[PDB]
């Protein structure tokens, strides 16, 4: 994706790593089309929560921007306001 | 003959309804008689994740992609048996819509 | 195994690896004894359900037409029905 | 004095009657106060693949094979102990019908 | 290492290679001294149990009578029973 | 900027206690936030061997070796820090007794 959107995400991520539940987020984005079975179960493949976080952002960082977006909007479906606050201004501007 | 591209990605698309409304409450008897999984399979379903309905629901739509060809409208007559006509409908109709529109 | 056999299950390999599940299917060739505890091992150390499938079927190939017969009722036990009718043509018959 | 090739040969041929009938949960117990195993070799047994009892029971059966001459005779006296005696008895009259029946 | 001592080893070297597990015994063979980290990474580092068990074997050949003592004290601390009395009789007393 | 050969010796001297008595629950904010270990040797130890607490006890003791001649004060320190208190004194009271014994 776009340098500032990645610089965003870095700029969030132990701020997202400690209080991200992946299970919903990845029904999102797997919904959505950003994200494969194999990449959602090398994800849940993880022991611990915050491995499971670390790696999914990790992943997300090598995509595109439409794939941020999606993850920016599926903070904001499942209450994640203020995370998804912090990564509102990364969002890639639209065309 | 694996299922076709199109059924898991109708099954990845609506995964978010899936997980949302799907009742697995009846299902197992009926999975198990349309011979979509034996019955260890449907052991390790249902330890899946916490063993919350929704982690069920999940790991089984999950696994679904694995049983052949034809693991997608065998489910969907599963979700007619235990009463659930309304996701069923939805399901069997937007896949009648897939299949007629290529490419 | 004899060439058509063998063959079959490279030609059907990948198809193999997109779906089964080793964990069940092991049992059974284990139960046959067609399969070794070492062999078992060294694909259960994999860490993905593809890979694992890959590295069982690496396994199957350099072995004879009774593991790979096995290896098809295996997989007719297990449910699935269709990849077994796959490598079903290739079934090295009696004479 | 390591275990005889025929009571491996036994444990691998009922690989699937084991991992399907076994009930490791009571067990583990009676495991350790017969000395089959150490503990952190349980709890190690205990977490392998997804920690179901099929799974558990596998890697039992799988590394029981290691505990020597008299490991088979005793992991059934375990199973007798915890009052798995359809299990058990089976297992005692194919150890007997085996080890008479060669050559 | 000495007569007996790895005559008895690899008298018995086929029970020992397919029973044990490196994991449990390297780890007693480190507290007590006879092995070191690299060799233990060496061991580690092997696909399938039985080689892993071969590897460390191999390694045992080549060092001393304390080290045989000491890989009999781990057998038998981890409840190897059998093959610690299959090794019992091979113990030098240098 | 190296560890010495007598924390090493000590490493290994009680590496069966440590293996045994580690919990790494608790350590890894710790043991990043105090420098300890960089991230990559962390995401390291926690897939070394299974997952299982005690070889990721292992692999941690082990990449300890290479972590100066400071990692054990810092190490203990994590230990103390996170509620395992025996096991630092423990630690602390044999490191010394070595540095001691050796004229």
């Amino acid at each position: 994706m776009d340098a500032k959107a990645r610089n965003c995400l870095l700029q969030h991520r132990e701020a997202l790593e400690k209080d991200i539940k992946t299970s919903y987020i990845m029904d999102h984005m797997i919904s959505d089309g950003f994200l494969t079975i194999s990449e959602e179960e090398k994800v849940r493949n993880e022991p611990t929560q915050q491995q499971r976080a670390a790696m999914l952002i990790k992943m997300i960082l090598k995509k595109d921007n439409d794939s941020y977006v999606s993850f920016y909007n599926a903070l904001l479906h499942e209450g994640y306001k203020d995370l998804a606050a912090l990564l509102h201004d990364g969002i890639p501007v639209v065309s | 003959a694996s299922m076709d591209e199109a059924d898991r990605r109708l099954l990845r698309r609506c995964r978010l309804r899936l997980v949302e409304e799907l009742q697995v409450d009846q299902l197992w008897d009926v999975l198990l008689s349309r011979e979509l999984f034996r019955p260890h399979m449907i052991e390790d379903i249902q330890r899946a994740g916490s063993g919350s309905r929704r982690d069920q629901a999940r790991q089984l739509i999950i696994d679904l992609e694995t049983r052949g060809s034809q693991a997608l409208p065998l489910f969907i007559s599963c979700l007619e048996d235990t009463g659930q006509d309304m996701l069923a409908s939805f399901l069997r109709t937007n896949r009648q819509a897939a299949k007629l529109s290529k490419p």
